[PDB]
């Protein structure tokens, strides 16, 4: 006969380029959005302008 | 600056050619406040002048004189009321700035003044 190498997800090296979680509310949810705020530095010059 | 004396000439020539073609200097000079302040670069400067309320509430970057006052070419600054003979007190008196345009064709000028006065209405 044969068995059947069994694998897991987490065990991979792969998951560390994503974050896992369950919803098990997502079957319900229209879009959703997620926002950001950036701020950029800035440098001070001088003379006329 | 290089070569003024030159550009002051060319200055009188583009004014006199203003007068003749009858597009006159006073529709292409505004006048703005005093100046206190400015930064230079090389040949580029960003003066600073008041346009309302009185000359001393601003404040110069000088340390010497913060305050300013008004400077007049005193060559060019006629007074009226004395001039007119009012018989007047002096007060508080007026300040107009006036030109004088004269039109003969190829022989033009203009003359410039400051004029002070109680007169409202100059006419």
């Amino acid at each position: 006969c044969s068995t059947l190498s069994l694998v897991r997800f987490l065990e991979l090296g792969l998951s560390v380029a994503c974050v896992c979680t369950k919803f098990p509310e997502l079957s319900y949810v229209a879009e959703g959005t997620i926002q950001f705020e950036v701020q950029q530095p800035m440098i001070a010059r001088d003379g006329p302008h | 600056d290089r070569r003024t004396a030159a550009r002051l000439e060319r200055f009188a020539t583009v004014l006199r050619a203003m007068i003749r073609s009858h597009v006159f200097p006073h529709r292409a000079l505004h006048v703005l406040g005093g100046l206190l302040g400015h930064v230079t670069q090389d040949r580029l400067a960003s003066v600073t002048c008041v346009a309302r309320g009185d000359q001393e509430a601003a404040r110069t970057n000088d340390m010497a004189a913060r305050r300013s006052q008004v400077h007049v070419p005193a060559c060019a600054l006629m007074d009226v009321d004395r001039e007119l003979r009012l018989g007047g007190d002096d007060g508080l008196r007026f300040a107009y700035l006036v030109f004088v345009y004269t039109q003969r064709h190829r022989r033009e000028a203009l003359r410039v003044h400051v004029a002070v006065s109680r007169l409202p209405e100059l006419g």
